C-alpha cells in the first residue's frame, strides 16, 4: 500500500494502514532557515489540534474508535455494504458536506456525560 | 550629581539663564526636572516643572508663571530656568530636583539635587 | 479524597505577548489573522480589579506602533545631501547646490520648505534635522491612515473586559466579559485632544491616576463627539528632485493658487456644551469651585499646539479660542503645516513627510481631552485647566483603559470522597 | 497657606535620643522628608510617609495619622542635628530644627 | 455558560464544561510575523506541559481524574458540601496557599507503584 | 538517584524513577532569542516523537508497557537475571547494535490487529 | 531517496497554470539571490 | 567596460545603471552555477 494507500475501495481495504499514514505526521535569519522553521511549527500545532480531539471524544485509540453517537438523519442513505464496498475513503467523505463540522453532534457531551457517570458510580460503590 | 550653572549678581529688571545638566543615564530615568528656590533665611518653595519628554510645564503661582520659562533639551541632557523681570524679592538659592517615574499617589519624592545656584539682584 | 480536574475556570494575573487581528505604515497585511465575531462571555458574579495606569497592554501597543513605525521606513531615502547652505527668500523657496546621478557634476536645485522646518544659520539656512539627527523621507506609497487593530491574547490566555460604564480607571470592576480579542483601536497620533477612538457610554467620564497631583494626566473621554472640519486649501504641484541613483527626493513645486491659512472648523455651540459636562465633572471631583479653562505655557509648536496626521500633512493648531474660557456660529482656528516631524520623542531620528498634490480635507471625531492643573496654592475658590501632558502613551491609555490580560490555569484540585479501584 | 504646618519649631535633644517631628496636612497625601545643612542642598529620607531613601539608616522612618504625619529619627547622631522640612507634592512645610541640648 | 463559565458557584456547576475550555488551549521578518510566531510556540509548550503532567498522574481524562491520594492535613478544614456549593471555583483555588505545589503530594509516585504492580501482577498471574 | 539515577546496577533499580527523567522533557532578533526559539521548538518536536511511537504500540503507561512481542531470536544471548542484575541500563542497550530499528518487529501491527479485534468484537458481542 | 507511491485508480485535476508552487519557486529564488549580495561592494564611486 | 553597459552622456559616458537602480558588484566568491533542489 506503501504512505497513502488510497483507494483501496472497501473503505476498510486500508484500514491497517492507518498507522502508517498517522506517523508521519546551523541555521540563522536565512531564507532557507526562516521556512523550515515555520514549517516545523505548523507540523507539530496541527499534529496536536487532531490529538487534542480525539481526546476529548475518548479516543486514544488509532484504528477505530466505537462511540455511543446514533445517526439522527440519514446524512447519506446508504446501507453498510454500500460504502465499505465499490468505495474509496476520499470518496465517502465525498459524499456528505452537510454533515461535516454537523457530524460531530456532541460526541464530546456523550463523553463528558460518561466521564461524570463514572466518578459517581467510583464515589457511590 | 547634577552640575549647575555658577553664581552671579543681576541689576534689578535683568534676565538671568540658569542651566543645569547631567548624565544619559540619569537625565533618560528622569520624569520631571523641578525647580526649587530658597531665600536667604526661608524654607524651601517650589517654583516648578518640566518633563522630560514631552517639554510640558507647571508653576508654583503667576509671579512664575508670568516670568519664568523653563524648558528642557533632550539632545544634550540639559534644562532651564529663564527668569525674566528679576527683583530683589527674587534674591534667593536657585536648586534643580529630580523626580524619577513614579506611580501617582505615591507623592514627590526628589532623589537627586543639584548644589545650588547664587543669584542675587541688587542696585 | 484528592481529584484532580481539568478546564476550570481559573485565572491569574500575567502578562505575554500579545498579537493582533482585523501598503501602511502600521503594516496591516501582516496582521491578518482574521477577525471573525466577539464572543463577549459575561460572566455572573465575578469581580477583578482593573488599573489602566499599570496595564502592560498599553507599553506593549506604544512598542509595536514604534517598531513598525521604523521598520516602514527602513527602505526609504535619505535626505543627507539635503544638510547643505540653502540660499532662501519668499513659507520660503530656497535654492541649494546637490550632486547629481554623475558625481562629479553639481545641479543648482529649487525645492520650498515651511518655516518651522528650517533654521537660520548666521537669507542662510540649514533644515532643523541636521544637527540633531539622520532625517528620512517617507515613501510616497505608504498610507498614514489609522486601521483599527485588535489586539488578541495567545490561546492559553485570555482578555478581561470591564462594563462599569462609569470607571474611573482604577479599582474592582463587577460586570466584567471574557474576549478574545479587544475592539478594533486606531493607532491615532494626536496630541491635546484625542480623536477618533471610542466615547463613552452614558456621561463625560473624568479619569486620573491622582486628581490632587498636578505632574498626572488627567483624561477625559466624552459621551458625544465634536466633527471637525480641517482643511488645508492650497493648491500643490508636486516636484521630484533626483538626488541620486534610483533616489529622488520628492518637494513642493509652484503653488498654482494664492496662498491661503491652513484651519480647522468647530462649531461654536458643540464645543460649549461639551465644555459644560467637561466642568460639571471637575466641580464634582474636585470641590465645587470655578473652572477656568486657559493657554498652555509651554510657548513652543508641539508642546502648545495641537497635532494631527491629516491626509499625511502634518498640523499644529492654535487651539486658544477653546480653552480661553471661564465657568462658574463657528470658530476658526489656524493652523501651521510642518514637513519635519519628530513623531515619538526619539532621540536621533526624524521624518520628512513628501508633500502632497491635492487640497486637504479631513473629517476628525473629538472624543476625548488631555488636560492638565495649574499648581500652586488657590488664592480664589477656583482652578485652572490647560491642555497638556503630551505623552503619547496616555492616548493608548485612554482605549485600552477596559481591558485586562489574565493566564488561564485550567488544572487543580478539590476534595470528594474517591479512590481508585 | 493652611497646609504643612510643622512642629516642634526647635527641638533641643541629647546625642543618642530620639527626635519627634510632626507635619500635618489640610489633605491626605503621602508626606515626604528631607534633611538640610547650611551650604548643601537637602537629602530625601523618607518619602511615600514611611518608606526610606538608600543610603539612610534605620534611624529614620515614619507613619500616618489620618491628615498627620510623623517622622521619627532614633538613636540620633551628631550629623542628624540638622534642618528638617516635609513636603506634600507641591507645598513645603516651614521646617523644623534639631539642636544639641 | 461560554468560554468559561466562570463562577457557577456549586464548584461543580461549570464541570460539564470543562472541556470548552480545554479546546480553547506569508510572514517574513515583519513585526507581527515574530509575535504570531512567538505566540504559537508558546501555546504548544504549554498546552504540553499540562498533558504531560496529566500523563505521570495516571490522568486522560479530562472532567474528573480520581486519584489514590488522601488528605494528610485539613488543608482547608470545610466539608465537601461547604466547597460544592456557594464557591467559585477560583475562591477554592484562593483558599489554599500552603497546599499548591506541595497538593501533589508524591501523585506521581502512587502512580508508579500502581504500574509496577500492574506489570508484577501480569508477569505472574 | 536525582535526575538520571544512572547505573543503579539492576537494570530495574532506577525503574521507579522513571518518570523523574521523562517530565524533564522580550526577545527580537538577538543572538539569544533566535537560539532559545529553536531550542524550545526542538524539545517540543522530539517531545512529541516519542509519545507519538508509544502511542501506535499501545502505550501511555510510563514504567513499563508489556507487548505481545515474542523474541524470535536470542538477540542477546542471556536470562533475564543475567540482565536484570550486575548491569547498567546503557550496557544493556550497549549490547545490541542489530535489534534496534529491527527491535520494533512490526510492534504496531500486533497493536493494530488488536485494535481491529476489539472493534470486530465489540460490533458482533 | 523517493517514495513513489503510486495510487490504485486514483484521479487529480492538475493545473499547472495556478500552481502555486511556482509561486513560491520564484519567490524563493529572488530573495536568496537578493540575500547572497547585501554584503557585496557597492559601485557607487564609478557613476562618474 | 562592453558597450553594452554604457551609455553617452552627450568619448564622455556613464554606466547605464546610474538613474535608475543602485549597482552592486555581486562578490568573486559567489557561484551562478545551478544546483538543483527538492
Ligand atoms: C542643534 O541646532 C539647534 C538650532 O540652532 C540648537 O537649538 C538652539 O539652541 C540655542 C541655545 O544654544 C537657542 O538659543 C536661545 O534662544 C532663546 C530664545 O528666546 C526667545 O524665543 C522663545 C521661543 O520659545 C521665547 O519664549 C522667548 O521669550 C524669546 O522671545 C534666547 O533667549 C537665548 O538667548 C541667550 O543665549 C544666547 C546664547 O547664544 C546668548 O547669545 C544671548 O545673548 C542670551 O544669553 C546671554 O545674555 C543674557 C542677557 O540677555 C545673560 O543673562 C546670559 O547669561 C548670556 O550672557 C538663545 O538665543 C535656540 O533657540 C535653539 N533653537 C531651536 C530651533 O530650538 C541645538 O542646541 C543644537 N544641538 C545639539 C544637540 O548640539
Ligand atoms: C478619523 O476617521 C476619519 C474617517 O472616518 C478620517 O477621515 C478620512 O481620512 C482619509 C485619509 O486622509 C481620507 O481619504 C482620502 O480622501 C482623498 C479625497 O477623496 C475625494 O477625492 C478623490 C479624488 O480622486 C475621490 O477619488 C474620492 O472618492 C472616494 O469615494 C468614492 C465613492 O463615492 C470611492 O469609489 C473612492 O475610492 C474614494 O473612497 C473623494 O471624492 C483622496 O484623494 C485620498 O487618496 C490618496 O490616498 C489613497 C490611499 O488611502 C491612494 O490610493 C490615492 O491614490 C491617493 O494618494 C484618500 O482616499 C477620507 O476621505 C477621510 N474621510 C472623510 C469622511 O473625510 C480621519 O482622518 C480620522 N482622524 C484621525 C486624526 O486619524
Ligand atoms: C492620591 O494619593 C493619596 C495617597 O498619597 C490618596 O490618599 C488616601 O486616600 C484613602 C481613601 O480616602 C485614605 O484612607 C483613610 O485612612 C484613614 C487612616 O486613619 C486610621 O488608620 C491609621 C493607621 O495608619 C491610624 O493611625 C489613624 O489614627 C486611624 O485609625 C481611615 O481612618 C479612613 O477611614 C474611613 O473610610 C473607611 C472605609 O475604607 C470607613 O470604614 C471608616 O469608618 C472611615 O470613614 C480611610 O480608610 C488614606 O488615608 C489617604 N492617604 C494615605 C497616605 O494613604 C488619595 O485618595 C489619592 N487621590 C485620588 C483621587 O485617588
Ligand atoms: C454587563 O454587561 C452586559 C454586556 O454588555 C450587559 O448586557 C447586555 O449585553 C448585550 C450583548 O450580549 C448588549 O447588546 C446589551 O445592550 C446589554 N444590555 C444593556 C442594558 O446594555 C449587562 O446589562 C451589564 N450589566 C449591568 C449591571 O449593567
Ligand atoms: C523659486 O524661484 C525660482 C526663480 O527665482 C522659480 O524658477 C522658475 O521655475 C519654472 C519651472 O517651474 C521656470 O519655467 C521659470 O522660468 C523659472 N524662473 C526663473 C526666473 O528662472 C522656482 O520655480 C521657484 N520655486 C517654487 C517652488 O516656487
Ligand atoms: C494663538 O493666537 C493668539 C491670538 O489669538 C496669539 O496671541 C498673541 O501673541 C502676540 C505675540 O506674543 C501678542 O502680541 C498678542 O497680544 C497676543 N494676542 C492675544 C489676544 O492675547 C498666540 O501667540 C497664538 N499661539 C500660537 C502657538 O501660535
Ligand atoms: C542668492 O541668489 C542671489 C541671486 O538670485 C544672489 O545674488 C545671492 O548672493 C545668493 N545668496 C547666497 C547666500 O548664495
Ligand atoms: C554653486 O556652485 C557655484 C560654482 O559653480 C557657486 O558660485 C555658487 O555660489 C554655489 N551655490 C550654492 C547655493 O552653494
Ligand atoms: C460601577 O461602579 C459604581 C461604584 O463605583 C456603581 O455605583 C455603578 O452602579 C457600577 N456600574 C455598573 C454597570 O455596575
Ligand atoms: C463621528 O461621530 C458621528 C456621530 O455623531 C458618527 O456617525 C461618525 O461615524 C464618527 N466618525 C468617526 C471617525 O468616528
Ligand atoms: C470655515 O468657515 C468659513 C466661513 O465662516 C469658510 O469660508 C471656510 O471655508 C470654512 N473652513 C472649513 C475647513 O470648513
Ligand atoms: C486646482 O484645484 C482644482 C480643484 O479645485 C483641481 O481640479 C485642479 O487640477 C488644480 N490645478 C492644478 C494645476 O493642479
Ligand atoms: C458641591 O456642589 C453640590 C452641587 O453639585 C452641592 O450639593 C454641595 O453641597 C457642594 N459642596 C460644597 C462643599 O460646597
Ligand atoms: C480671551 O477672552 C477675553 C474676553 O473674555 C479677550 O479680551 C481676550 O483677547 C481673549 N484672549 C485670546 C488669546 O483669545
Ligand atoms: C463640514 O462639517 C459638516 C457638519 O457640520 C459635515 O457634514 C461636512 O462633511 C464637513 N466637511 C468636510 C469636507 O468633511
Ligand atoms: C481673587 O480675588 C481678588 C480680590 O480679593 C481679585 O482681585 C482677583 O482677580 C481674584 N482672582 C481670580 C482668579 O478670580
Amino acid at each position: 500500500l506503501g504512505f497513502l494507500g488510497a483507494a483501496g475501495s472497501t473503505m476498510g481495504a486500508a484500514s491497517m494502514a492507518l498507522t502508517v499514514q498517522a506517523r508521519q505526521l546551523m541555521l540563522k535569519l536565512t531564507v532557507w532557515g526562516i521556512k523550515q522553521l515555520q514549517a516545523r511549527v505548523l507540523a507539530v500545532e496541527r499534529y496536536l489540534k487532531d490529538q487534542q480531539l480525539l481526546g476529548i471524544w475518548g479516543c486514544s485509540g488509532k484504528l477505530i474508535c466505537c462511540t455511543a453517537v446514533p445517526w439522527n438523519a440519514s446524512w447519506s442513505n446508504k446501507s453498510v455494504d454500500e460504502i465499505w464496498g465499490n468505495m474509496t475513503w476520499m470518496q465517502w467523505e465525498r459524499e456528505i458536506d452537510n454533515y461535516t463540522s454537523l457530524i460531530y453532534t456532541l460526541i464530546e457531551e456523550s463523553q463528558n456525560q460518561q466521564e461524570k457517570n463514572e466518578q459517581e458510580l467510583l464515589e457511590l460503590d | 550629581q547634577l552640575v549647575q550653572s555658577g553664581s552671579g549678581v543681576k541689576k534689578p529688571g535683568a534676565s538671568v539663564r540658569v542651566s543645569c545638566w547631567t548624565s544619559e543615564d540619569i537625565f533618560e530615568r528622569t520624569e520631571l526636572i523641578h525647580w526649587v528656590r530658597q531665600a536667604p533665611g526661608q524654607g524651601l518653595e517650589w517654583i516648578g516643572w518640566v518633563k522630560t519628554v514631552t517639554g510640558a510645564v507647571n508653576f508654583g503661582s503667576p509671579d512664575f508663571r508670568q516670568r519664568v520659562s523653563l524648558t528642557r533639551d533632550r539632545d544634550l541632557f540639559t534644562a532651564h530656568m529663564d527668569i525674566r523681570g528679576l527683583t530683589q524679592g527674587d534674591t534667593a538659592t536657585y536648586f534643580c530636583a529630580r523626580q524619577k517615574f513614579y506611580t501617582g499617589g505615591q507623592g514627590w519624592y526628589f532623589d537627586l539635587w543639584g548644589r545650588g545656584t547664587l543669584i542675587v539682584v541688587s542696585s | 479524597w484528592v481529584t484532580v480536574y481539568y478546564g476550570v475556570p481559573v485565572w491569574k494575573e500575567a502578562t505575554t505577548t500579545l498579537f493582533c487581528a482585523s501598503r501602511n505604515v502600521w503594516a496591516t497585511h501582516a496582521c491578518v489573522p482574521t477577525d471573525p465575531n466577539p464572543q463577549e462571555v459575561v460572566l455572573e458574579n465575578v469581580t477583578e480589579n482593573f488599573n489602566m495606569w499599570r496595564n502592560n497592554m498599553v507599553e506593549q501597543m506604544h512598542e509595536d506602533i514604534i517598531s513598525l513605525w521604523d521598520q516602514s521606513l527602513k527602505p526609504c531615502v535619505k535626505l543627507t545631501p539635503l544638510c547643505v547652505t540653502l540660499n532662501c527668500s519668499d513659507i520660503k523657496n530656497c535654492s541649494f547646490n546637490i550632486t547629481t546621478n554623475i558625481r562629479d557634476k553639481v545641479q543648482k536645485v529649487y525645492a520650498t520648505f515651511y518655516k518651522l522646518d528650517i533654521v537660520p544659520i548666521d537669507t542662510n539656512y540649514r533644515l532643523i534635522s541636521c544637527n540633531t539627527s539622520v532625517l528620512t523621507q517617507a515613501c510616497p506609497k505608504i498610507s498614514f491612515e489609522p486601521i483599527p487593530i485588535h489586539y488578541c491574547a495567545p490561546a492559553g490566555f485570555a482578555i478581561l473586559k470591564c462594563n462599569n460604564k462609569t470607571f474611573n480607571g482604577k479599582g474592582p470592576c463587577t460586570n466584567v466579559s471574557t474576549v478574545q480579542c479587544t475592539h478594533g483601536i486606531r493607532p491615532v497620533v494626536s496630541t491635546q485632544l484625542l480623536l477618533n477612538g471610542s466615547l463613552a457610554e452614558e456621561e463625560v467620564v473624568i479619569r486620573s491616576e491622582n486628581f490632587t497631583d498636578n505632574a498626572k494626566t488627567i483624561i477625559v473621554q466624552l459621551n458625544e463627539s465634536v466633527e471637525i472640519n480641517c482643511t488645508r486649501p492650497n493648491n500643490n504641484t508636486r516636484r521630484s528632485i533626483s538626488i541620486g541613483p534610483g533616489r529622488w527626493f520628492y518637494t513642493t513645486g509652484e503653488i498654482i493658487g494664492n496662498i491661503r491659512q491652513a484651519h480647522c472648523n468647530i462649531s461654536r455651540a458643540k464645543w460649549n456644551n461639551t465644555l459644560q459636562q467637561i466642568v460639571n465633572k471637575l466641580r464634582e471631583k474636585f470641590e465645587n469651585k470655578t473652572i477656568v479653562f486657559n493657554q498652555p505655557s509651554g510657548g513652543d509648536p508641539e508642546i502648545v499646539m495641537h497635532s494631527f496626521n491629516c491626509g499625511g500633512e502634518f498640523f499644529y493648531c492654535n487651539t486658544t479660542q477653546l480653552f480661553n474660557s471661564t465657568w462658574n456660529n463657528t470658530i476658526t482656528l489656524p493652523c501651521r503645516i510642518k514637513q519635519i516631524i519628530n513623531m515619538w520623542q526619539e532621540v536621533g531620528k526624524a521624518m520628512y513627510a513628501p508633500p502632497i498634490k491635492g487640497q486637504i480635507r479631513c473629517s476628525s471625531n473629538i472624543t476625548g481631552l488631555l488636560l492638565t492643573r495649574d499648581g500652586g496654592k488657590t488664592t480664589n475658590n477656583t482652578e485652572i485647566f490647560r491642555p497638556g501632558g503630551g505623552d503619547m502613551r496616555d492616548n493608548w491609555r485612554s482605549e485600552l483603559y477596559k481591558y485586562k490580560v489574565v493566564k488561564i490555569e485550567p488544572l487543580g484540585i478539590a476534595p470528594t470522597k474517591c479512590k481508585r479501584r | 497657606e493652611i497646609v504643612l504646618t510643622q512642629s516642634p519649631g526647635t527641638l533641643s535633644l541629647s546625642p543618642g535620643e530620639t527626635a519627634s517631628l510632626s507635619c500635618t496636612a489640610a489633605s491626605y497625601g503621602h508626606m515626604t522628608w528631607y534633611q538640610k545643612k547650611p551650604g548643601q542642598p537637602p537629602k530625601l529620607l523618607i518619602f511615600a510617609t514611611s518608606k526610606r531613601a538608600s543610603g539612610i539608616p534605620d534611624r529614620f522612618s515614619g507613619s500616618q495619622f489620618g491628615k498627620q504625619y510623623t517622622l521619627t529619627i532614633t538613636r540620633m547622631e551628631p550629623e542628624d542635628f540638622a534642618r528638617y522640612y516635609c513636603q506634600q507634592l507641591e507645598f513645603f512645610g516651614q521646617g523644623t530644627r534639631l539642636e544639641i541640648r
